[PDB]
RNA sequence: AGCGCCGGCCAACUCCGUGCCAGCAGCCGCGGUAAUACGGAGGGCGCGAGCGUUACCCGGAUUCACUGGGCGUAAAGGGC
RNA sequence: UGAAACUCAAAGGAAUUGACGGGGGCCCGCACAAGCGGUGGAGCAUGUGGUUUAAUUCGAAGCAACGCGAAGAACCUUACCAGGCCUUGACAUGCUAGGGAACCCGGGUGAAAGCCUGGGGUGCCCCGCGAGGGGAGCCCUAGCACAGGUGCUGCAUGGCCGUCGUCAGCUCGUGCCGUGAGGUGUUGGGUUAAGUCCCGCAACGAGCGCAACCCCCGCCGUUAGUUGCCAGCGGUUCGGCCGGGCACUCUAACGGGACUGCCCGCGAAAGCGGGAGGAAGGAGGGGACGACGUCUGGUCAGCAUGGCCCUUACGGCCUGGGCGACACACGUGCUACAAUGCCCACUACAAAGCGAUGCCACCCGGCAACGGGGAGCUAAUCGCAAAAAGGUGGGCCCAGUUCGGAUUGGGGUCUGCAACCCGACCCCAUGAAGCCGGAAUCGCUAGUAAUCGCGGAUCAGCCAUGCCGCGGUGAAUACG
RNA sequence: CGCGGGGUGGAGCAGCCUGGUAGCUCGUCGGGCUCAUAACCCGAAGGUCGUCGGUUCAAAUCCGGCCCCCGCAACCA
RNA sequence: AUGUAA
């Protein structure tokens, strides 16, 4: 089975000068070479480092896939010279770096996985209904249970952790925790919406019927709640309370204000006589003035989910599973496999490892 | 849906059957097989003769295969030199016997099976199918028989809709024993896809 | 895997044990008679053809 | 020698590609795998130094009805 | 009093045919009611959903998918998976190039497939005593065209089938009514299992259905008398055993018989009620038989077949594994939970079928499965074959038990190349749950349900408690 | 460290003061009825009693410390 | 009480 260990080896680098462009690459590396040589290469520092850690950059490129088209040639004498003369040490030779280039290779394909700053966070995989109706809460179960069976098969961890069932029959809203490693790199380029077409059992005569699903995935960041403040950029603000009081109101600064200087917020106490009773309330209030702030930022980037996803609809599809002539056509890309029934059981590596490019 | 095969349901009592002889546990399902390949050579050789009946008989050792056919020059051949030509390659095959005759369809226009092969032909043909049925039972009722009815069931046309059309005439009372209706079924091998021929002939209540 | 089926059922076996009825007249594996050795549905279509000897429909 | 068109209106039909996608559209409607309705081709129809489109006017509109319409239930008898 | 922007390719009026109504009227079907026995609870068998898996191949999806295609999965089957393999192929036809090719016999390697080989030897048919060239069915390696696919689409299809539904209906021809869709006939009154028939009628006829003609069971007759049967005499070693006879019963062909025919009563008739005769009476009991059409119903995995896809592979061979997994969930069944019962000994009465490495009488060995002898039989003669319930006698005495046989240990028999996964059977021991089953739910109106056994197809064997048949015993209840 | 009321299955709440049993409604899981869902019917699973420290033979319960939570109070200059 | 979307 060895000669089609190294025939795998030759498919995996063709699909990796495929997309890497081969062409587009040994020729840019070639144009870095002839600016460096010069010794007036030197002028500005800052060009030459975009350069010289470009070509190194190039370098584990092009030069990569040039000891792989030859190496794996050298293979293919090695193999057969050991047969034909029973010689068992030329054969222990010929795969010992075999598998040191197909690890070569394999860490070249990780320019797939390596475009994402952190691609191993345990993930999180939300699947929502709509379009299609109840044959939607039906097919965004089915979408549902398939990508469980997907995470059964590469080893994560699939706790479920808010659902939302189907009026009917199927299922609203499910939101799953990938909790493995590569978790965020495999199932990133499923973020789409989903397309089936086939007989709803839920149509009164038995039609013809679409329905979608979407799958969002993003990584996992943490808590990230509060955040500390020095008074090193607080200024406290000092002076006398207004209104009703006597006395002990004219000669005293007990109210207090307290702004934010980088913030630029503002915040006043003047309700107990004592001027640290109100600074009390004053860093208790401003506590909560930043609290907004930052909240209001995160929530100005959750409507940057809602306003670049969207929208389970119709001229909105990635993939198109179509049960009726066995087919999912995976239109981002292309590929066409037959076996509906099999990628409904989660065969995804068909799509995922093709789609990562 | 439902309506059993016509001839089926008569034999022995208004029609009989068409390979009549006697065998044992023994013998035959050996017997029975060489048997369909005579009806099964026979059957491609002699459609342009315009094959409708294979009768066949059997006594220990021979067999003789008695053809029905509307043109029984076609299956003889040059003052019998076919006739000869086919008996050889059959008991060649057979083994025994095999005296292969031939006997005349009186009014082929009265016989089922050989009015489905015309349709069949026909549409095989581009023709307007609705026109070929329409004339195929007028000629079976024009030739004296008290009932007709010709139905098929396919592509019609070329429509991407399957679809069943028929034509009757006169009586044609499939739940009665004692009505004599001979039936014949022709399969049309078109562009687009296979129809179907069913030709029902009421020739009398005997 | 059917022709290459229809054909092994007939070829002397390894062993007597995995010699098979296959039907005659269409190759079905499955409800295959001895006596005839024909299928359920072969025996069906030449019995209402009437191209069984003595074969009809029972009625009691 | 070019321009429009060839589902019906409305004259001119088949092959491939695409697969409710790309796209067409004046109205009805086409496209979700075998499309004379999308794109190309071959073939055809209509005009020809032109051919189409857009805008506007009259016509069809007897659909403001003098010629030449209506009002029980379709729009329409005033509450008396 | 009374706009517009915007927007839609319609909004509407009447009438037609259906479908529906928590509208009506009149009807029917184990639909309910009235009863009997169950399912759902237990244990197990089987199918399915899930989950599991290298694969646990595929299809079937309310009724009408779920002991269904599967009327026989250890290998085969087998369509799935893993590995070892093959490229003109396991199979068809037609070539081109170089060769003998037949056909039979072995060696090594290997799990086999295959791979690498060593041999005998085409007798064919044209010239000749002949060397010898020449015929070609047939093989080897090549090169071809091709074959091959249980790969997709049952929403492109044929055929075949399920289904409403054995339901009483669906149409046509001419005529008449309506601008028209269409109506009329086919409605109405009576009757029937029925559009069955009677009467009426702008209808008059006609076709597909209904009924009948076909098959089994009922009574009887004719023909026929062994391989079947003995009423009578003989012999009878008691076995129709032998003679002898064909009455019987029987067997299997051919006919007869039932048609509301007859009497009484109601009625216009059709028909309805009662009585006789009769084996049988109002369609005598059961079967076959399924209208135009419906479910874009089922099946490209029986087969055929358009289109689409794979050609060192989605083809083909083999070995092994899988289809038999198991936290669970549902359907269909088997065995039960006991005394109208269980067990033991003895002892009766069936039918329909099957039978040549087939059934296997009788004998011997073994507790037994079975093994070893060995008679008979192309089958009314011989065998499978004991039918079981039942009957007689005895034991058990209410106990999770002489109930119940699941589970497990051990020891074997047989089939088969081979019983680890994964066969059946026998024996010893083991002796679980289960004390009559929640919500809910099924079948059956007479030889029916209940219960009791027997045979067959498939098949080496068998996971059959399944299916298709067969007879034995034999109920309950139907106001409506 | 103002006074006093709380924190109990997924949600909302009882049970504390008189120490040994954690109960109600909804939800949930399995089965039914339905062509299918809801409603309805049968059956089931489910709780460190906010914590840390121990009193008592024994703490949801009694007594302290901390953590959040609701209500009241914060007056005279 | 309800059953979307060819
Ligand atoms: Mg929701
Ligand atoms: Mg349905
Ligand atoms: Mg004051
Ligand atoms: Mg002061
Ligand atoms: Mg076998
Ligand atoms: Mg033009
Ligand atoms: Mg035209
Ligand atoms: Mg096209
Ligand atoms: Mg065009
Ligand atoms: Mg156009
Ligand atoms: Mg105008
Ligand atoms: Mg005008
Ligand atoms: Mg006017
Ligand atoms: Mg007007
Ligand atoms: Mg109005
Ligand atoms: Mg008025
Ligand atoms: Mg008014
Ligand atoms: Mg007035
Ligand atoms: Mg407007
Ligand atoms: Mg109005
Ligand atoms: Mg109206
Ligand atoms: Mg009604
Ligand atoms: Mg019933
Ligand atoms: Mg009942
Ligand atoms: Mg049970
Ligand atoms: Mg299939
Ligand atoms: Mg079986
Ligand atoms: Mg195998
Ligand atoms: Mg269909
Ligand atoms: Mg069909
Ligand atoms: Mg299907
Ligand atoms: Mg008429
Ligand atoms: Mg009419
Ligand atoms: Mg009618
Ligand atoms: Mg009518
Ligand atoms: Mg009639
Ligand atoms: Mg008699
Ligand atoms: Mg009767
Ligand atoms: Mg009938
Ligand atoms: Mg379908
Ligand atoms: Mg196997
Ligand atoms: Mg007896
Ligand atoms: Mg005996
Ligand atoms: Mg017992
Ligand atoms: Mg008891
Ligand atoms: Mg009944
Ligand atoms: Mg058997
Ligand atoms: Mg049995
Ligand atoms: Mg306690
Ligand atoms: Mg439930
Ligand atoms: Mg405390
Ligand atoms: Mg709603
Ligand atoms: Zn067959």
């Amino acid at each position: 089975p060895v000669n089609n260990r190294i025939q795998d080896l030759t498919e995996r680098s063709d699909v990796l000068r495929g997309y890497l462009d081969y062409d587009a690459k040994k020729e840019r590396l070639e144009e870095v070479n002839a600016e460096l040589e010069q010794p007036d290469v030197w002028n500005e520092p800052e060009r030459a480092q975009a350069l010289g850690k470009e070509r190194s950059s190039l370098e584990a490129v092009v030069d990569t896939l040039d000891q792989m088209k030859q190496g794996l040639e050298d293979v293919s004498g090695l193999l057969e010279l050991a047969v034909e003369a029973d010689d068992e040490e030329t054969f222990n030779e010929a795969v010992a770096e075999l598998d040191a280039l197909e690890e070569k290779l394999a860490q070249l394909e990780f320019r797939r996985m390596f475009s994402g700053e952190y691609d191993s966070a345990d993930c999180y995989l939300d699947i929502q209904a709509g379009s299609g109706g109840t044959e939607a809460q039906d097919w965004a179960s089915m979408l549902e249970r398939m990508y469980l069976r997907w995470a059964e098969s590469r080893g994560f961890k699939t706790e479920i952790i808010e659902e939302s069932e189907g009026e009917v029959a199927g299922i609203k809203s499910v939101t799953i925790k990938i909790s493995g490693d590569y978790a965020y790199g495999w199932l990133r380029t499923e973020t789409g919406v989903h397309r089936l077409v086939r007989k709803s059992p839920f149509d009164s005569g038995g039609r013809r019927h679409t329905s979608f699903s979407s799958a969002f995935v993003y990584p996992e960041v943490d808590d990230d709640i509060d955040i500390e403040i020095n008074p090193a950029d607080l200024r406290i603000d000092v002076y006398r309370t207004s209104g009703a009081g006597g006395q002990h109101v004219n000669r005293t600064e007990s109210a207090v204000r307290i702004t934010h200087i980088p913030t630029g917020i503002v915040t006043q106490c003047q309700n107990d006589r004592s001027q640290h009773k109100n600074k009390d309330q004053a860093m208790k209030q401003m506590k909560a003035k930043l609290y907004e702030v930052e909240m209001q930022k995160k929530n100005a980037e959750k409507q940057a989910m809602e306003d670049n996803k969207s929208d389970i609809g119709w001229g909105s599809q990635i993939r198109s599973y179509v049960l009726d002539d066995s087919r999912i056509k995976d239109l981002r890309t292309g590929v066409e496999t037959r076996n509906t029934q099999a990628v409904l059981d989660g065969s995804l590596d068909q799509f995922i490892e093709a789609s990562l490019k | 849906g439902n309506k059993i095969h016509p001839i089926g349901f008569r034999l022995g009592i208004t029609r009989d059957w068409e390979s009549r002889w006697y065998a044992g546990k023994k013998q035959y399902r050996h017997l029975l097989l060489e048997d369909q390949r005579i009806r099964g050579l026979l059957e491609k050789e002699l459609y342009s003769a315009g094959l409708a009946r294979v009768d066949i008989e059997r006594a220990a050792d021979n067999v003789a295969v008695t053809v029905h056919v509307a043109k029984p020059g076609v299956v003889i051949g040059r003052g019998g030199e076919r006739i000869r030509v086919l008996r050889e390659e059959l008991a060649k095959l057979t083994g025994k016997n095999v005296a292969l005759n031939v006997q005349e369809v009186q009014n082929p226009n009265l016989s089922a099976p050989l009015v489905a092969q015309r349709v069949a032909e026909q549409i095989e043909r581009r023709f307007a199918v609705r026109r070929a049925i329409k004339q195929a039972v007028q000629r079976v009722m024009e030739s004296g028989a008290k009932g007709a009815k010709v139905i098929v069931s396919g592509r019609i046309g070329g429509a991407e809709q399957a679809r069943t059309e028929w034509a009757a005439q006169g009586r044609v009372p499939l739940h009665t024993l004692r009505a004599n209706i001979d039936y014949g079924f022709a399969l049309a091998r078109t562009t687009y896809g296979v129809l179907g021929v069913k030709a029902y002939i009421f020739l009398g209540e005997v | 895997a059917r022709k290459a089926l229809i054909e092994k059922a007939k070829r002397t076996p390894k062993f007597k044990v995995r010699a098979y009825t296959r039907c005659v007249r269409c190759g079905r594996a499955r409800s295959v008679y001895r006596f005839f050795g024909l299928c359920r549905i072969c025996l069906r279509e030449l019995a209402h053809k009437g191209q069984l000897p003595g074969v009809r429909k029972a009625s009691w």
